[PDB]
C-alpha cells in the first residue's frame, strides 16, 4: 500500500552538509549552554523560555549521528528497531518544540512592545516554568503516538528507518507536519509586524538600538521562512501528484523523495542558524 | 524531625513570606517618579495640577503615579541621592521668568548638570519643564534676554529665546548614547501636562521592557 | 479588652446534631490558632479539636474523629464547632482557647467562658497521682506532675504547660514550657523539674489560690491533660 | 572677631604640641613581637530571603538570636537565624528608612529615615499584633542612626548636624548635643551606656557625656565622610570607616591616632566598621561587594568575606561573638562562622 | 559672629585642659586586653561542629 525509494547521490551529498550542521550547532548550542549555566544570574521569563529553546535544539542535535551512519551507507541502518524508533522520536519531537519556543518568544516580544502596561509582562519564573512544562507536555503527546506503532520496514536491503513514507491514506504525521509550519508563521508574521508598525508610529526609531531590534526581528522571519518553506512546498506537492495520480506506479515519486530528504537538510540547518540569532545577536553580548 | 511548635511556627513564616510576595507584585506595578527644581520655579503649579519628604498619588488612565518631592531637605545630595536610584524618570521644573533676576537661571544650569551626570542616573529619563509662558513673554517684551546670557546674538522674540534656552539646558546632557531628556512647555493652566508625561513614562516602560528581553 | 464568648448550649437528643459559636472581640482573630477544650462534670479537661491560622492544618481527637467539624470565619471573627450524631458521653462544658505561634510566644494564653451541653439519656499519658492537699495559708506547697515519655525535645525546648482553675472560673495559663511565667502571674509560683519527671512550686500560698491544678504536654499533638490535683483549706 | 583669629590656633597649636609629646613609640613597634593570627576562613552558613529592596541597616538582638533587617521597600522583617523563620514583618509608613535598632529588653525596636521621625514599636502586646508605640519630631534633618540606652531612652543622630537624647515616655527632646560643621552620619554608645561618639561629614569625631551633655573631646585625621564608627569591647577605644578607603583606630585616654588599615587594591570607601568579642579582629564592608577581615592589633589583612553582589551596607556581630551577618544591597543577608 | 567665636574659643580651652597618658601604656593595654580574652572568641579560633548552633 506504501511506496520507499532508496537512492545514491544522496549517500554523496546530504553527510557532509549535515556533518557541518552537527559541528556547527553543537559548538554554538555548547557556548549558549555554558553561557547560560553560570553567567545567567538574571532569569526572567524571556530568559526561561530562551533556555528552553536552546535545550530543544541541541536535544534535537545530538541525535545527528545516527543519522549520520544511515546515510553513510546509503540505506541501511544496523542498529535495531528499538533505536530507530527513539531516534525518529526524536527530532519529529524536538522540531515541534523548537517552533513553539519560537512562537512563544515572538508572542512575549508582542506583548512586551505592543501593550507595555498588560500584566502578562511581569509574570513570575515560576509561571514561566509551569508554562513550559504544559508545551513540553503538548508537544510530547503530540509527538508520542509513533512509540505505539513501530516498522523499521525490513523489506528494502532488510533495513529502512523511515517514518514520512510515501503512502496513499493520510495519517496523523503529515497533518501535524504541515500544521506545524502554518498556524506558527501567521502568529510570527503578525507579532512581528504588529511591533515595527508600532515602533514606526511612535517616532522611536531614532537611536541604533531601536534599528537594531527592527533588524532583528525581520531577520528571525526571514530566517524561519527560508528553513521552513521548502518542505511545505514539496510536501503539498507530494499530496497533489498522489491525488490525482495513481500510487500503484510508484515511478513518478523517485527523484520527489530525493528532493524531500535535501530539502529536511535545510530543515535542519535552522538548528545551526539559530544560536547566533537570538542570544548572540543580542546588544548586550 | 520537627514538633509541633515547630512545624506552626514554619506555618505562620510561610504565611508571612505569602503576605510579603503579595506586597511586592502590588507595589512593583507603580510608577516612580522623582520630582526636583530650583525652588520657587513652579513646583507648586506642578502639583496643583496634578518636614521631610512628601509623597503625592494621582491615577491617570488606569495608572497610578507616585511623586515624591524633597525640596524640604537642606542637608549633602550626596548622601541620600542614591536612594532613588530606581525612579523611572526625573521631572524637573525651570521658571523662564527668572532669566533675568537674581542669575537664578545660572544656578538651574549648575543643578542640572550635576543631576544629569550623576553616577546612579546614568540611564534614567528626565523630563523638563519651562513654566511662567506668559510671564516669560510679557518679561522679553521689554528686556533683552542678553542680560542673562552676554553671547547671545539673534532676534529679541519669544520664539527665538525660547530654543534658544532649550539647547542651551539639552548640552549639558554629555550621555546622548543612553539617555533621553523630554522637554515641554507649560503655564498657569494648561491641563495636558499628565498626558505628556503618561507618553514619557510610556517611552521608559517601552524601553526597559526591550532591554529585558535583551532585543535592544 | 479581649474576651471571648460563646452560646450554642442546651438539651439535646441521642443521635441529634448541633452547632457551637464563640465569638471573639478584642484581639488580631486572623493571627491566632484556635482550640476546643470540653470538661465533663467533675472528669477534667480533654482536648477535642484544633484548627490553625489561614486553616490550613486541622486535627481531631481520636474519641470524635469524622463525627465533630470545626470551622472559623476570619471576616466576622467567629469560630465554629460543628457536631452530628452525638452520644451520651459528649455531656460537658465546651472551652474557646486562643494560641499563637511563634519563637517565644506563649500558647493557650487566654480562655473562654464555656457553654453548658446537657444531654438527655502513641496518646502519652501524664499522671498526678494526688486527689486532694490541704494546706493552710502562708505556708508553700508542691505538685508534682509526671508523664509517661520524656518531653525534652532535641532543641531543648521541654514542652510542658501548668494551668489553675479557680471554683467557677476558666482556666488560666501559669507556666509554660515548665520555666517560663505567664503574665500576669505572680513571682510566688515557680516551675521547675527533670525530663518525665517535673514539679511547680508555690512559695507563698495565699487566698485566691485555691483550685484545681492541670499539667499538659504539647510534644505530640493528641494532647492529654492530667487527672487534676485539687487544693483545698 | 580678631581674637578667635589668633586664639583658635594657639588652642591647635597646644593641643599638637601636648599630643606630640605624648607619642612616645607606635602601636606596631610594641605589637611587632606578636604571632600573627593566621588565615582565617568563613563559610556561609545561612541566607535570609525574603527582601525585595535594597537593605540598608540591620540589629542583633541581646539573645544572639534574633535580629531585624531594614529596606527601602516598606518591611521590617525579624528573623530567627537559627531557622531562617520570620517571627515578624511590620509595614512602615515611609519606605525611606535609612536606620533600624534593637532594644536590649527585646520589646521595642526603632527606625528611621528620610521623614525625620524616629517611629518606636511595641512588640508585646495583648492584642498579638506590632502597633506603633511613640513617633518622635524635631528633628530638622534626614535621621542617620539610632541606639537604645534602655526601655525609655534612645539616641539619635540626624543629616543637620545635631545628635539629642529622647525621652520616650513623653517624646520631648532631653537633651541636645551640637558642634559638628556636617551631616552626623553614624554613632555607637559605650559599654557602660555613660558616653558615646559620633561621627559626622566634617571628617572628624566627637565624644560627647550622655550625663552632662558637652563634648569632652575631638578626634581628626580623616580626609573625607566618615559612614561608620564602633566602639572597642574594652570601652577605651574606637574605629572609624571614611570614605576615602581607610579605616582608624582612636584612643579616648591618650587622644591620639594609633593605626591605620589601608591597601593599595582598594579604594572605594568604608560602610561598617564591627569588632569581635575580644576586639582583636576588625571587620570593615566596603563598595567592592567584599569585607575585609584586619588583625586589629597589626594592620594586616586576614580573610575577605566575598559572597555579595552588590554594596555591603550593614554588618554586625552578635553578642557573644558566635557569628557574624552582613546585609548588602542585593536583598539578601547572610549568616558567617 | 561673636557667640560662635566664643563658644570654639571655650570648647578649645576646655578640650585643651585634659589628662593624656602615654601610647605605650595604651598599646600595652590593648595588647592585654586583646590576649586575656583570646579563647573566648569562636571567630578566632574555629569552634567544634558540636557547638556550633549554626552548623548544618
Ligand atoms: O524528523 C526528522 O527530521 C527526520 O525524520 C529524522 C531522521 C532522518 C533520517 C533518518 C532517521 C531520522
Amino acid at each position: 500500500n506504501c511506496c520507499v525509494f532508496r537512492d545514491d547521490f544522496i549517500a554523496k551529498v546530504l553527510p557532509p552538509v549535515l556533518g557541518l550542521e552537527f559541528i556547527f550547532g553543537l559548538l554554538g548550542n555548547g557556548l549558549a549552554l555554558w553561557i547560560f549555566c553560570f553567567h545567567l544570574k538574571s532569569w526572567k521569563s524571556s530568559r526561561i523560555f530562551l533556555f528552553n529553546l536552546a535545550v530543544a535544539d541541541f536535544l534535537l542535535i545530538i541525535c545527528l549521528p545516527f543519522v549520520m551512519d544511515y546515510y553513510v551507507r546509503r540505506s541501511d541502518w544496523k542498529f535495531g528497531d528499538i533505536p530507530c524508533r527513539l531516534v525518529l522520536f526524536m527530532f519529529a519531537m524536538n522540531r515541534q518544540g523548537s517552533i513553539i519556543f519560537l512562537t512563544v518568544v515572538a508572542v512575549d516580544r508582542y506583548f512586551r512592545v505592543v501593550h507595555p502596561h498588560h500584566a502578562l509582562n511581569k509574570i513570575s519564573n515560576w509561571t514561566a516554568a509551569i508554562i513550559s512544562c504544559l508545551l513540553w507536555g503538548i508537544t510530547v503527546g503530540l509527538t508520542v503516538h509513533l512509540l505505539k506503532k513501530k516498522l523499521l520496514i525490513q523489506n528494502g536491503t532488510a533495513n529502512v528507518c523511515i517514518s514520512f513514507s510515501i503512502c496513499h491514506t493520510f495519517r496523523w504525521h503529515e497533518a501535524m507536519f504541515l500544521l506545524e509550519f502554518f498556524l506558527p508563521l501567521g502568529i510570527i508574521l503578525f507579532c512581528s509586524a504588529r511591533i515595527i508598525w508600532s515602533l514606526r508610529q511612535r517616532q522611536m526609531d531614532r537611536h541604533a538600538k531601536i534599528k537594531r531590534a527592527i533588524t532583528f526581528i525581520m531577520v528571525v522571519a526571514i530566517v524561519f521562512v527560508i528553513c521552513f518553506l521548502p518542505s511545505v512546498v514539496v510536501r503539498i506537492h507530494i499530496f497533489w501528484l498522489l491525488h490525482t495520480s495513481g500510487t500503484q506506479n510508484c515511478e513518478v515519486y523517485r527523484s520527489v523523495d530525493l528532493a524531500f530528504f535535501i530539502t529536511l537538510s535545510f530543515t535542519y540547518m535552522n538548528s545551526m542558524l539559530d544560536p547566533v540569532v537570538y542570544y548572540f545577536s543580542s546588544p548586550s553580548f | 524531625t520537627l514538633s509541633a511548635e515547630d512545624k506552626a511556627a514554619v506555618e505562620r513564616s510561610k504565611m508571612i513570606d505569602r503576605n510579603l510576595r503579595e506586597d511586592g507584585e502590588k507595589a512593583a506595578r507603580e510608577v516612580k517618579l522623582l520630582l526636583l527644581g530650583a525652588g520657587e520655579s513652579g513646583k507648586s503649579t506642578i502639583v496643583k495640577q496634578m518636614t521631610g519628604i512628601v509623597e503625592t498619588h494621582f491615577t491617570f488612565k488606569d495608572l497610578h503615579f507616585k511623586m515624591f518631592d524633597v525640596g524640604a531637605q537642606r542637608s549633602e545630595r550626596k548622601k541620600w541621592i542614591h536612594c532613588f536610584e530606581g525612579v523611572t524618570a526625573i521631572i524637573f521644573c525651570v521658571a523662564l521668568s527668572d532669566y533675568d533676576l537674581v542669575n537664578r537661571m545660572h544656578e538651574s544650569m549648575k543643578l542640572f548638570d550635576s543631576i544629569c551626570n550623576n553616577k546612579w542616573f546614568t540611564d534614567t529619563s528626565i523630563i523638563l519643564f519651562l513654566n511662567k509662558k506668559d510671564l516669560f513673554e510679557e518679561k522679553i517684551k521689554k528686556s533683552p534676554l542678553t542680560i542673562c546670557y552676554p553671547e547671545y546674538a539673534g532676534s529679541n522674540t519669544y520664539e527665538e529665546a525660547a530654543a534658544y534656552i532649550q539647547c542651551q539646558f539639552e548640552d549639558l546632557n554629555k550621555r546622548k548614547d543612553t539617555k533621553e531628556i523630554y522637554t515641554h512647555f507649560t503655564c498657569s493652566t494648561d491641563t495636558k501636562n499628565v498626558q505628556f508625561v503618561f507618553d514619557a513614562v510610556t517611552d521608559v516602560i517601552i524601553k526597559n521592557n526591550l532591554k529585558d528581553c535583551g532585543l535592544f | 479588652d479581649v474576651q471571648l464568648v460563646e452560646s450554642g448550649g442546651g438539651l439535646v437528643q441521642p443521635g441529634g446534631s448541633r452547632k457551637l459559636s464563640c465569638s471573639a472581640s478584642g484581639f488580631a482573630f486572623s493571627s491566632f490558632g484556635m482550640h476546643w477544650v470540653r470538661q465533663a462534670p467533675e472528669k477534667g479537661l480533654e482536648w477535642v479539636a484544633y484548627i490553625s491560622s489561614g486553616s490550613g492544618t486541622i486535627y481531631y481527637a481520636d474519641t470524635v474523629k469524622g463525627r465533630f467539624t470545626i470551622s472559623r470565619d476570619d471576616p466576622k471573627n467567629t469560630l465554629f464547632l460543628q457536631m452530628t450524631s452525638l452520644r451520651s458521653e459528649d455531656t460537658a462544658m465546651y472551652y474557646c482557647v486562643r494560641s499563637i505561634y511563634y519563637y517565644g510566644s506563649s500558647p493557650f494564653d487566654f480562655w473562654g467562658q464555656g457553654t453548658t451541653l446537657t444531654v438527655s439519656s502513641s496518646d502519652i499519658v501524664m499522671t498526678q497521682a494526688t486527689s486532694s492537699v490541704p494546706v493552710t495559708p502562708g505556708e508553700s506547697v508542691s505538685i508534682s506532675c509526671r508523664s509517661s515519655k520524656s518531653l525534652l525535645h532535641s532543641n531543648g525546648n521541654t514542652y510542658l504547660y501548668w494551668f489553675l482553675q479557680r471554683p467557677g472560673q476558666s482556666p488560666q495559663l501559669l507556666i509554660y514550657r515548665m520555666s517560663n511565667l505567664a503574665s500576669g502571674v505572680p513571682d510566688r509560683f515557680s516551675g521547675s523539674g527533670s525530663g518525665t519527671a517535673f514539679t511547680l512550686t508555690i512559695s507563698r500560698l495565699e487566698a485566691e489560690d485555691v483550685g484545681v491544678y492541670y499539667c499538659m504536654q504539647h510534644l505530640e499533638y493528641p494532647l492529654t491533660f492530667g487527672a487534676g490535683t485539687k487544693l483545698e483549706l | 572677631l580678631d581674637q578667635l583669629r589668633q586664639e583658635a590656633e594657639q588652642l591647635k597649636n597646644q593641643i599638637r604640641d601636648a599630643r606630640k609629646a605624648c607619642a612616645d613609640a607606635t602601636l606596631s613597634q610594641i605589637t611587632n613581637n606578636i604571632d600573627p593570627v593566621g588565615r582565617i576562613q568563613m563559610r556561609t552558613r545561612r541566607t535570609l530571603r525574603g527582601h525585595l529592596a535594597k537593605i540598608y541597616a540591620m540589629h542583633w538582638g541581646t539573645d544572639s538570636r534574633l535580629l531585624v533587617s531594614a529596606s527601602q521597600d516598606g518591611k521590617l522583617i525579624i528573623w530567627d537565624s537559627y531557622t531562617t523563620n520570620k517571627v515578624h514583618a511590620i509595614p512602615l509608613r515611609s519606605s525611606w528608612v535609612m536606620t533600624c535598632a534593637y532594644a536590649p529588653s527585646g520589646n521595642y525596636v526603632a527606625c528611621g529615615g528620610l521623614d525625620n521621625i524616629c517611629s518606636i514599636y511595641n512588640l508585646k502586646t495583648r492584642e498579638g499584633n506590632v502597633r506603633v508605640s511613640r513617633e518622635l519630631a524635631g528633628h530638622t534633618g534626614y535621621l542617620s542612626c539610632c541606639r537604645f540606652l534602655d526601655d525609655n531612652q534612645i539616641v539619635t543622630s540626624s543629616g543637620d548636624t545635631t545628635c539629642a537624647l529622647w525621652d520616650i515616655e513623653t517624646g520631648q527632646q532631653t537633651t541636645t548635643f551640637t558642634g559638628h560643621t556636617g551631616d552626623v552620619m553614624s554613632l555607637s554608645l559605650a559599654p557602660d551606656t555613660r558616653l558615646f561618639v559620633s561621627g559626622a561629614c566634617d571628617a572628624s569625631a566627637k565624644l560627647w557625656d550622655v550625663r552632662e551633655g558637652m563634648c569632652r573631646q575631638t578626634f581628626t585625621g580623616h580626609e573625607s565622610d566618615i559612614n561608620a564608627i564602633c566602639f572597642f569591647p574594652n570601652g577605651n577605644a574606637f574605629a572609624t570607616g571614611s570614605d576615602d578607603a581607610t579605616c582608624r583606630l582612636f584612643d579616648l585616654r591618650a587622644d591620639q591616632e594609633l593605626m591605620t588599615y589601608s591597601h593599595d587594591n582598594i579604594i572605594c570607601g568604608i560602610t561598617s566598621v564591627s569588632f569581635s568579642k575580644s576586639g582583636r579582629l576588625l571587620l570593615a564592608g566596603y563598595d567592592d561587594f567584599n569585607c575585609n577581615v584586619w588583625d586589629a592589633l597589626k594592620a594586616d589583612r586576614a580573610g575577605v568575606l566575598a559572597g555579595h553582589d552588590n554594596r555591603v551596607s550593614c554588618l554586625g556581630v552578635t553578642d557573644d561573638g558566635m557569628a557574624v551577618a552582613t546585609g548588602s544591597w542585593d536583598s539578601f543577608l547572610k549568616i558567617w562562622n | 559672629s561673636i557667640a560662635q567665636a566664643r563658644k570654639l574659643v571655650e570648647q578649645l580651652k576646655m578640650e585643651a585642659n585634659i589628662d593624656r597618658i602615654k601610647v605605650s601604656k595604651a598599646a600595652a593595654d590593648l595588647m592585654a586586653y586583646c590576649e586575656a580574652h583570646a579563647k573566648e572568641d569562636p571567630l578566632l579560633t574555629p569552634v567544634p561542629a558540636s557547638e556550633n548552633p549554626f552548623r548544618e
